[PDB]
């Protein structure tokens, strides 16, 4: 299976940009995917995680409300958008594949991943 | 007290059920591990030897004081390898499996002092049972059979001061434990008396047992101890009415071999 | 009480029966994993032996716990073997570790002179000298203390919280096995043409009440021509005939 | 089964202080035991350890060599030996043990039983 990149981008503070990444390979079928969030002085972030077999979306507290995490099983691509950025979230966005992230409430954070996103630069500009 | 040698002689005594089986009024016959009847039992009596285990053995005691309490068996005894300590300690029985180095003369007494082993070691299971002339013979057999260390036994009221009564019982299966070790020595426990057992060995035979009414074996006939066994076991009754009848085969057996090719 | 994940609580289960569907069936496991097993296999296959083996360990981490797996964790606190057969269970533990002002109590190893040898365990305080200089005490030359704590707050990020982690190992000697899943039962049918089987002794036949007595022990009978007669039915101390059918 | 910590209390700086710790049944023969302090503004931080059996013990930065810990093995109590104590040093000081090894019977060797604090201050 193989990762893709699409998107990314310089904006205002207080505008709006859209994410996503194709899903790339003929061994993908529905699995859960998600998108992780890198920056050079931050521990690694997970952003939200969508089981592609029933749904189910994992958000982070950060990540809530303001950004709409979303996935079209139909077209077998992922796609995030990041609505009202602000100057304290830019960062490098990936896009990676979720083994696992939900058998239990109070949970959907991911535990286990394979291969990370080359590299997508979102910025701001005051 | 040195103690020479002695020895007695089987009689009837050694049969076991083999088996799980419920017959009424039958004659059946079996192969299986058996004390042969007559055979040779070493007599022990200030004796803990170290006896080896060949293919399973037969332990009688004839006892009224509670001095026999329990049995070690294993491959070397000396903490390399595991080994299996049956112990009565006269307010549990306790079974465990470990690699203990055992001391070279073990004993009980009074319960006052308890050495068996020094060492112990990390056991695969352990069971402890609820807390609680000669008059009372117990009889044993134990056999190691595909992993599974099988005890049989029954106790028997007895009035003999110098040997195994005579007559015929049969023993009943008392466990069945999962050990997995293999077992070519065992020693027996003693107690130390304060304020007498036959050794014999199983040996694969075919035996001919009755069952009564109520699924009891009351006799039996070890097909290999006589001319009149056999004939009893191939006619698969107890009762031979007058005649001749052909039994077995009588083979000349060779003592030396031969091998030659040209010089 | 759970150990810390460097020294591990290693529990030996053994001649007992092990019943593995409630486990699975249960809820709020974050994440149950079978290696070699499935649970559809479980409770039904023996083993000789099982080793539980519980860790406490914090979210991002719990994915090192798996064959074919590297990691600080699976590196130099517990590696387990590629060649891995059973299950790894865990579940959040946010409600019961973490204490106001950060749980430090466990501990984890960063610094290990070389990786870990599968289910090998180690409870060593001996300084790491990273290759550098003689330690003699650690001190901050390239020379550091083996172990760390954890900072288990109350609320933290998902990835940050304490979450415990329970290991069935499943262990094939030669000895005879000695734990098995539970046997179901059904109930007994009367003087009817049934297909029954009584512990591993199968047939099909008409059970009725027996008149025959059998020792203790015996659990089945045969007639004259070893044809099973009758059956003592495992639960109910009672002896039924068998009649075969017309 | 348990740990309870003592010593501890007010000195001037320079003094010194001997703190102890106790535990019941075989918690420390055989078994690693070290110090950890916090100080009421930061989080929890090694101090020193020693081996029951071995002997021998570690030191962090701040603690080699001003200031040594040891213990008795037969009454199975820790001592830590304060000295050249400075304003930085006012902290709550813990003992506790490391991990173990397996012990066949029913124990707790794999936790750790940590204490309950000993409050020492320089001023
Ligand atoms: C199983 O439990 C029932 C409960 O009534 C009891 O009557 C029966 O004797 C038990 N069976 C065995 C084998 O212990």
């Amino acid at each position: 299976v193989q990762l893709q990149e699409s998107g990314g981008g310089l904006v205002q503070p207080g505008g709006s940009l859209r994410l996503s990444c194709a899903a790339s390979g003929f061994t993908f079928s529905s699995y859960a995917l998600g998108w992780y969030r890198q920056a050079p002085g931050k521990e690694r972030e997970w952003v939200c995680a969508i089981s592609g077999s029933g749904g189910s979306t994992y958000y982070a507290d950060s990540v809530k409300g303001r950004f709409t995490c979303s996935r079209d099983n139909s077209k077998n691509t992922l796609y995030l958008q990041m609505n009202s950025l602000k100057p304290e979230d830019t960062a490098v966005y990936y896009c990676a594949r979720v083994y696992q992230f939900y058998g239990a409430r109070d949970y959907g954070y991911p535990y286990d991943f394979d291969y990370w996103g080359q590299g997508t630069q979102v910025t701001v500009s005051s | 007290t040195q103690l020479p040698p002695a020895y007695t002689n089987s009689f009837t005594r050694g049969v076991y059920y083999p088996d799980k089986v419920f017959r009424s009024s039958v004659l059946h016959s079996t192969q299986d591990l058996f004390l042969p009847f007559f055979s040779n039992v070493t007599w022990f009596h200030f004796d803990n030897p170290v006896l080896p285990f060949n293919d399973g053995v037969y332990f009688a005691s004839t006892e009224k004081s509670n001095i026999i309490r329990g049995w070690i068996f294993g491959t070397t005894l000396d903490s390399k390898t595991q080994s299996l300590l049956i112990v009565n300690n006269a307010t549990n029985v306790v079974i465990k499996v470990c690699e203990f180095q055992f001391c070279n003369d073990p004993f009980l007494g009074v319960e006052s002092e308890f050495r068996v082993y020094s060492s112990a070691n990390n056991c695969t299971f352990e069971y402890v049972s609820q807390p609680f002339n000669f008059k009372n013979l117990r009889e044993f057999v134990f056999k190691n059979i595909d992993g599974y260390f099988k005890i049989y036994s029954k106790h028997t009221p007895i009035n003999l001061v110098r040997d195994l009564p005579q007559g015929f019982s049969a023993l009943e299966p008392l466990v069945d434990l999962p050990i997995g070790i293999n077992i070519t020595r065992f020693q027996t426990l003693l107690a130390l008396h304060r304020s007498a057992y036959y050794v014999g060995y199983l040996q694969p035979r075919t035996f001919l047992l009755k069952y009564n009414e109520n699924g009891t074996i009351t006799d039996a006939v070890d097909c290999a101890l006589d001319p009149l066994s056999e004939t009893k076991c191939t006619l698969k009754s107890f009762t031979v009415e007058k005649g001749i009848y052909q039994t077995s085969n009588f083979r000349v057996q060779p003592t030396e071999s031969i091998v030659r090719f040209p010089n | 009480r759970f150990a810390s994940v460097y020294a591990w609580n290693r529990k030996r289960i053994s001649n007992c029966v092990a019943d593995y569907s409630v486990l699975y069936n249960s809820a709020s496991f974050s994440t149950f994993k079978c290696y070699g097993v499935s649970p559809t296999k479980l409770n039904d296959l023996c083993f000789t032996n099982v080793y539980a083996d519980s860790f406490v360990i914090r979210g991002d981490e719990v994915r090192q716990i798996a064959p074919g797996q590297t990691g600080k964790i699976a590196d130099y606190n517990y590696k387990l073997p590629d060649d891995f057969t059973g299950c790894v269970i865990a579940w959040n533990s946010n409600n019961l570790d973490s204490k106001v002002g950060g749980n430090y109590n466990y501990l984890y190893r960063l610094f290990r002179k070389s990786n870990l040898k599968p289910f090998e365990r180690d409870i060593s305080t001996e300084i790491y000298q990273a290759g550098s200089t003689p330690c003699n005490g650690v001190e901050g030359f390239n020379c550091y203390f083996p172990l760390q704590s954890y900072g288990f707050q109350p609320t933290n990020g998902v990835g940050y919280q304490p979450y415990r982690v329970v290991v069935l190992s499943f262990e094939l000697l030669h000895a005879p096995a000695t734990v098995c899943g539970p046997k179901k039962s059904t109930n007994l049918v009367k003087n009817k043409c049934v297909n029954f089987n009584f512990n591993g002794l199968t047939g099909t036949g008409v059970l009725t009440e027996s008149n025959k007595k059998f020792l203790p022990f015996q659990q089945f009978g045969r007639d004259i021509a070893d044809t099973t007669d009758a059956v003592r039915d495992p639960q109910t101390l009672e002896i039924l005939d068998i009649t075969p059918c017309s």
